[PDB]
This record gives C-alpha cells, structure tokens and sequence, in this order.
C-alpha cells in the first residue's frame, strides 16, 4: 500500500499550483486589482512567450532514442477504440452530427498534460514517471492537436460550400483562397464568385467583401486553409525546433551552450507559475463556473474520469503492460481537460461552455479523483 | 443543372455612340434581382457601375455614370440590358454581368471598346 | 590581470538580460502585438506580485549575524558625504533648491541592485560578492528608500501651507487629515478649513472638495502621512517579512518546509525574467530615449558613472577596505540607476524627464562602463 | 495678525418668524467676497445654503431654499447678513460663516433654533 510520507509528497508537488491560481483569482474578483483589459494583456503574455518556451525546455531533453514504445502505443490506441466509436455514431445513427463528433473527442481523449500532469505524476511514481508524461507531451502536440485541427477546418469549409452551392456544388473544378482570409467561419464577410466556363464548369474564388464536391477539390482546399493556420501558431515551432534539437543532442552528445541555455532559461522558468496564474484570471472573468447547467456539467465530468480511464484500462490490458507502467498510463487518463482543446471551440464556437466548464470545473476536482485512484491502485 | 451565361453586345464604337450590351440568363434555381456591370482595365483596383436590384426603387450608381447609363429589368426573358449613352473613350476595358444566385456567377465575353 | 575565460562568465550572466528586454521592446515598437492598456497590466503585475517577492527570496537567505560591517560602513558613508554637500548649497548658495537635491541624490547614490546588480557582481568576481549585494539591498529598502519618502511628503506639505496661509500660519496648533486623502500633492482638490479659536489660535483641518508653522505640528503631519504611503506599498511587507524570518532561521537552525517554500519560489522564479521584460515595454511606450535634451542627458551620466564611484573611492579608502573588496566597492557604485527613484518622481512631478533618461539610457551603456572598469581596475 | 470673527443673530423662534443672522469680519489681508452659511446636525451629511460670491449676479442657493433667503453684501462694515423668511421647524441645527480668504475661516457661535 502506500505509506503517509508519500500523502506529503503529493502535497508538496501540487499545493503550489492551486496557491498561484487563487491569488489570481482573488485579486480580480474579490480585492479588485485588475482591470479587465489589463487582465487580458496577462493571458497574451502566458499563451505566446511562457508556456511555448516551457514545452521548449522539455522536449530539447527528450532522449528520442530511448523512449518507451510499448507504453507509448497504449496512448496511441486510446484515440483509435474512441475515434472509431464515433464513426460507427455519426454513419449509422441519424441524429448524429460533427459538432458532437470533436467535443466528444476533446473531452474523453485528450487531458492537461504539460502544466499539471508532469509535476503531479513525478510526485506520486518519481522521476522516471516525468520522463514517461513528455513522451506524451511530445505526440499530442504533433500529432493530435494537428489531427483535431483537420477536422476544425473541415468543418467549416462544408458550411461555405453546402450554404452558396446547394444545387450546383457537383461541378466545382478549383477553389482559390485570397491570402487576405486566414479562417473562413463566418467572422469575416466572405464574398464568394464563380467563373463559368464553356462546358458546365466553375471555378470558385472565395474574397473579402466590403458593405458535394469531388474529393480532388475538398482536400486541396483544407490543405491551403491548414498551412496558414499551422505558421501562424507558436506551438509549431516549440515543437519543431525542440525535436530537431533532440535528435542531435542525443546522437552526438553535443551539449547546448550555456549563452543560449540560459537565454531560453529566463523566461521558461516563468512557465509553470504564470500558467496557473493565467488559469485562475480566467476562472474570474467568466459569469459562473458551471456555466451550462447540471445536465451538461456532470456529461463533462464523466465523459472525463470514467469513459477516459476505462478505456485505457482495456487498451493498457491488450498491450502487454503490467505492474507499475499500467498504473501510471490509467492515472494520466484521469487528469482535467487541458486547455488548447478550449481555444479551438471558442474560435470556430463548436460548444463554448461545455469546453470552459471542464477546464475549470475539470481543475477544482482532479485532485480529489486522482489521489482516490492512486489509493485505490496500490490496494 | 448546365448552367450557362450568354453575354453579348460588344464591338467597337467612337466617342458618342450608343451601344446594348445584353446578359441572357438560363438554366438557374430561382433567381434574385440582383444583377451587376462593372470594369476590368488591365490595371487593378476595378470599380462598379449598376445595379438592377430587388424592386426597381433605388440603382446604385457611381459618382460619374449617374444619370447618363440606362439599366432595365426582362424577368420574362431573364436577361437585364444595360443601355450606354454619350460613351466616353475611357471605356476600353472588358464589361460583364454579375447575376448573384446566392453566389456570385459571371462570364467574360465581351467586346466594350470606345474609340 | 584578466584572463579570456572571464569575460565569458560575465556575457553568460549578462547576455540574458538583454534578450528579455529587447522582445519587449520589438514586440511593442517593432511587430505590434501589445496594445498600450495589454502593456499597462503587465507592468502592475512585476511591480506587486513578481519583484516583492524576488526581494523575499535573497533577505530571507541573508545571515544578519554574519554581515561585513567594513564593507557596510563604506556604503552608508557615500551617502553622508553626499547628502552633507547639497545641504551647504540650499543653505548658502542663494538659488538652491530644494527640487534639486532629492534629484541629485537620486541620480548620484542610488543605483539598480536587484536585477542587475547581483547577476553581474557575482559573474565577475563570485560567489562572495554576490553575498555581499544582498547586504546593500537590505540598507536601501529599508533606510534609503524611506528618508527619501520623508523627503517627497516635506516637499508637499509645505507648499499646500505657503499656498494658503501666506501671511497666517504662524498661528497654526494642529493639522488634521480626513483618511480619504493619501496623497496631497495636488491630484485631488484638497479643500481647507481653519478653526478660529479665542486668543489668535487655528485649528487647520485638510478635506476633499467637491465641485511658517511651528515644527511641533510640521513634524505631526508629515508622520501621518507618511504611514499612510508605507502601508500600501509592497516592498515594506517584503523587507519586515524578510528580515525577521531571518533572524529566527539563523539562530536556531529552523529550516522552512517545503509547502512554504516552494509556494514562494514558484513566483519568484518569475522575477529576474519578468523585470527585465517590463523594463523593455517601458522604453517602447516613452516617445523617445534621451526625453530630456543633450544637454540633461549628459549631466545624468555624468553624475551617475563618474562622480558616483569617485566618491565611493575617498569613501572606502578613508575606513580600512583593501584589495577585492576595495575593487567590489567601486564596480557597484557605476552600476545604472534603479526604478524607485523614478516611480517617485513620476507621481510627485519632480524632474521625471531626467529620471526616465537615466533608468533607460543608463542600462544601455551600462555594460561597456563597467567592464572598463573591471579592465583597469584589474591592471 | 490677530484674526477673529464675530457671529451674533442667534434666538429661539417659532415657526413663521424672521431672524437675520450676523458675520463680522475683522483683522483679514485682502479679502474676496465668498463668504458663506450652511448647517450642522447632530447627525452627518451637512448642506450648503447660500452664496455672496464675486459680482453679486448669481448665488448659489439650494432647492428648498430659493427665493426666499435673502443674502446681503456690505464690504464696508465687512459683515453679511443673511435675512431668514419664513423659518421652517427644520433649523434647529447650528449655523456659521465661512469667509474665504484663500482658505476658509470659521466659527461656531450661534442659537439658531426654530419651534
Ligand atoms: O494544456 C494543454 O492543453 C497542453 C498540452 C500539451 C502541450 C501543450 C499544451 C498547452 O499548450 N497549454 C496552454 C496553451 C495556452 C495557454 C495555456 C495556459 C495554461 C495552461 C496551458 C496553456
Ligand atoms: O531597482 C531598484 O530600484 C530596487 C533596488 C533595491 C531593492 C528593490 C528595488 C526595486 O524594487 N525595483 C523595482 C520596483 C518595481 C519594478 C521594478 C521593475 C524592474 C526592476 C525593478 C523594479
């Protein structure tokens, strides 16, 4: 079992996160220090210079070479049992739609790995525990947060098509996208304008304005819209950049010099504390925490700390892991909802208030949840 | 559905001439009045001309090309002239129609050039 | 002399100062990403919540009972001899003011030691000097930045009484304050009242409108409203806080728990990163650098890097100091002006053209005057 | 300079009576017409009255009080009186001058009271 030193190491570790989250808190709603447009100039500041150079300083000390690869197809068959349930709804039920097909994705799949998810298992299983959650961080940052980016944009482009085009859609040859657009969902006026041609043709531009088709369209023109969206983010280049790094550090033992390991150093030790400062100004800024009713806030918390990690407890079984490396794989399964799943949905507005009331609704009860399965596991 | 714009009335003419251009719509879902006629020089930055819009009641004209460039609605024939009058030679460029469906649907074929 | 290898470890703990300021700078003149009141909240964070607790983290460390009284008496020494020097000038030069000597104490005898000063000091000669800049920062927040603030209330509250009572004052018993007012300096309206009593006696009482005296009352009401100014201010919460947790750890060996202490320091591993990312926005949002002519910007580097440490070398020779602590001594002397003195002299309106050139045009020749020293001091 | 102020005026009255209050001012520099009256109840929140400012043009009265407190300016003697009509039971509080010579002078010397 576990002993009651290790009930103050657990503490040690996650006591400070919920201290700077409740100053932030405080210090909007109740003594009133900042403004609200001066408490956004805070939230510019963690999502582009903190947090995508804390995901700099954990993957540049990736060992690629040696990651676990048994445990790390354990994650990577969650996301297909769940991926492929949802396709089996949306193509045989006939209520089924798309809207619900990403929430249900994002809730279940897909946690807060790289805020609270590496300081809280390194204290619970120790430090090669911290080494097993950046494997993690590294494949939901290229892969799973550009897979759910696909599906975003390809949600979008049927609307623009299937609302201007109702009955002459099947005869498109080309779509072509102004460089003045960078995201079609309806923010923007978005004149669009044909070019018929000689045979029952059409060539469409989509513009600004001012006061089906075939498969070998549709995937040309989410390719273009991806590409602008994808160079325009700053976790494609902590992402790029930290794993170029990794694969030459780690091969010829080059050691980063201590000019630039140290310029990278001042701000990304800014990370983990403004992180969970920004979180709690947040929580401060919105009406109500449970700001969708009862029915669809208790839908979050169990599509949360049940369907994710009983899911996993069946795709770690039919792997082959056992003992230590399966109780680690189900308690990171019952973390909150992380939070760029929440960025995206109030962006294209695919269920706002579902995804604001798990982040924070997720983060007030996750250490309650997480520390009854690590009882109920070591038993 | 095949759909298909006809467009014609172009040819060469002086200045202070009269010319018809014509716009013959087939082969549409049900169509909205909302018609157009604009320039293209081989420059940039065009500029629009007309309007045919829903009930008739107000044209949207330009600054210089008021009160001088007759529009008229044929919802018997679906095709809307845009007759020209005392042609300035500035008029070299290519003219078309712009019948909106929803989405905007338009040709090239024209011949508009004042000499 | 020098060798090659240390001016290496001066760039590696100077270098990454700059970095963090100038993507400050560009990101507000350069590519625009922060509006000006996205900037101002930034600002109000590192001045309450990152630097008063950076503060907490070195005074808490210091050993009060181990401090180098030589060394200590050479600095407070500095400044007797200066503050000794404008007295014989407001006294007996017949245009000396008084509006003049808080800003040429400021310019010549208060430099930046917390950011900058302990990084470079204990860079350039090590882990020793980097002890004894923390014994510096002691005596300024809690000696010098305090008679400097009885300096700026004497400054108000004798011209809101030579204002008023030009020809009566003499007459004067006691000064009240309604506790609506904190600072009389002319932001607010500041209504006057006197109480006309039987024998040519007047009880003068200071309110808030809506649309000489004897030294037994000057000294009444300056009290009061300096207790006022140092209650509200975070750095007087740091320095009592700091101190007297160290003089309990250091003499019966108590060591902070790590609940306590990682709450703390996950704050202030945001403080030397942050300070120097609000001190980049400040010199983007100022219209230009040298705000103050050529000519007022020469007199504040000349005083500030020249007759700073050559007062300091007639201060350390005349007590004892030989040697490396000699040459510690006058490095710190030369270092740029801190912050305090500007914010003073913003909100009470005395020089704050010439106390903005010299925090921002001090820190950018700043490096290649102290490392002239470091060069020929070391010859 | 030896300042001092004198304020006389003050009686007990019934309600419908007529009182006129005194400010004698003596011992002042150069002073400036803007003296004043107002009330002090035992509780808080006080109310201003009347006004002799500068010309004599305007003079700021209050709203239940227009029109029927008569203020007058005499800078010879130094003294304004302010003539009370029609006295409401509601000014049992005490009243006071507050002449204005950069900063405002007071006293407290009155028995204003109405029954
Ligand atoms: O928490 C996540 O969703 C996450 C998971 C893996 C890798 C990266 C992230 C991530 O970028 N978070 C955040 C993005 C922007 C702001 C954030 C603020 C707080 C916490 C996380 C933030
Ligand atoms: O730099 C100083 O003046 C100083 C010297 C000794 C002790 C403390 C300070 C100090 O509080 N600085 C600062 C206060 C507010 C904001 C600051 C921003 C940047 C740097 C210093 C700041």
């Amino acid at each position: 079992m576990i002993t009651a030193a290790d009930f103050y190491h657990v503490m040690t570790a996650m006591v400070p996160l919920y201290v700077a989250m409740i100053l932030a808190y405080g210090s909007v709603k109740w003594w009133k220090i900042f403004t609200p447009d001066q408490c956004s100039g805070i939230n510019r500041f963690v999502a582009l210079f903190a947090v995508p150079l804390l995901s700099f300083h954990f993957i540049a000390a990736n060992n690629p070479y040696a990651m676990n690869l048994r445990f790390l197809a354990a994650d990577s068959l969650q996301k297909v049992i769940v991926l492929s349930l949802l396709f089996l709804w949306c193509k045989l039920s006939r209520n089924g739609s798309l809207d619900w097909t990403i929430t249900l994705f994002s809730l279940s799949t897909l946690p807060n790995t790289l805020v609270m998810g590496i300081p809280l298992l390194k204290g619970m299983y120790g430090n090669f525990s911290g080494d097993l959650m950046v494997q993690i961080v590294v494949l939901q940052c290229i892969i799973w947060y550009t897979l759910m980016l696909f599906l975003f944009e390809y949600r979008g482009a049927k609307l623009l098509i299937s609302e201007q085009f109702p009955d002459t859609a099947g005869s498109i040859v080309s779509i072509h996208v102004d460089s003045d657009i960078m995201s079609l969902d309806g923010r923007q006026p978005l004149e669009t304008e044909a070019e018929i041609k000689e045979d029952g043709k059409l060539h469409v531009t989509v513009r600004r304005s001012n006061a089906m088709p075939p498969t070998s369209v549709m995937t040309r023109l989410i390719l273009i819209m991806v590409w602008r969206k994808l160079i325009r983010n700053p976790n494609s280049y902590s992402s790029l950049f930290g794993i170029t790094w990794s694969l030459i550090s780690f091969k010829w033992n080059i050691e980063m010099p201590a000019l630039i390991a140290k310029s990278i150093s001042i701000l990304s030790d800014a990370g983990l504390g403004m992180a969970m400062f920004s979180l709690g100004l947040f929580m401060a800024l919105n009406p109500r925490i449970i700001a969708c009713g009862n029915r669809r806030a208790a839908f979050a918390a169990a599509m949360r700390f049940v369907v994710g990690p009983a899911v996993m407890l069946v795709a770690s079984y039919a792997v082959g892991l056992r003992g230590v490396l399966l109780h680690v794989a189900i308690i990171q399964a019952a973390l909150p909802q992380g939070i760029v799943p929440f960025v995206f949905a109030k962006e294209y507005n695919v269920h706002p208030d579902i995804l604001s009331t798990a982040v924070i609704f997720g983060m007030l009860i996750a250490l309650p949840i997480t520390l009854l399965y690590y009882i109920l596991l070591g038993l | 559905s095949q759909v298909q714009l006809v467009e014609s009335g172009g040819g060469l003419v002086q200045a202070g001439g009269s010319l018809r251009l014509s716009c013959a719509a087939s082969g549409f879902p049900v169509n909205i009045s909302w018609m157009e006629w604009y320039r293209q020089v081989p420059g940039k930055e065009r500029e629009w001309v007309a309007a045919i819009q829903s009930t008739g009641s107000y044209t949207w004209y330009a600054d210089s090309v008021k009160g001088r460039f007759t529009i008229s609605r044929d919802n018997a024939k679906n095709t809307v002239y845009l007759q020209m009058n005392s042609l300035k030679p500035e008029d070299t460029a290519v003219y078309y129609c712009r019948v909106k469906v929803g989405a905007y649907y338009r040709g090239q074929g024209t011949q508009v050039t004042v000499s």
